[PDB]
């Protein structure tokens, strides 16, 4: 009931955490096997107070 | 002077028994539904996820 499906999402969320900012799901280092993010697009825009702007 | 009616100490008309405010029995029923079991020390495992 608990462990096999969460094991079964731990894969899930790893893809999803590949695409967006190239890292090893196990340890906050970025990969070397991984090229390109959806991080590292250079259209950013600071966050404000607003949030909704 | 004369006949009053402050004599007579007339019995005055009881209005009714009211709480001064409605009454707060706690939120713990709305938020989490109960779990009654037996009399006993309780015990449960939990794991965080993911």
């Amino acid at each position: 009931d608990l462990i096999s499906p969460a094991l079964g999402a731990s894969i899930g969320r790893a893809v999803d955490l590949i695409a967006f900012h190239g890292i090893d799901p196990a340890t906050g280092k970025a990969a070397s096997a991984v090229h390109t993010s959806l991080n590292k697009t250079k259209n950013i825009v600071d966050a404000t107070d607003s949030a909704t702007a | 002077d004369f006949l009053s009616v402050g004599k007579l100490e007339l019995p005055g008309s009881m209005i009714g028994a009211v709480r001064d405010r409605a009454i707060d029995s706690g939120v713990l029923a709305k938020l989490s539904p109960e779990q009654p079991t037996i009399f006993g020390p309780v015990k449960g495992a939990v794991f965080s996820g993911v």
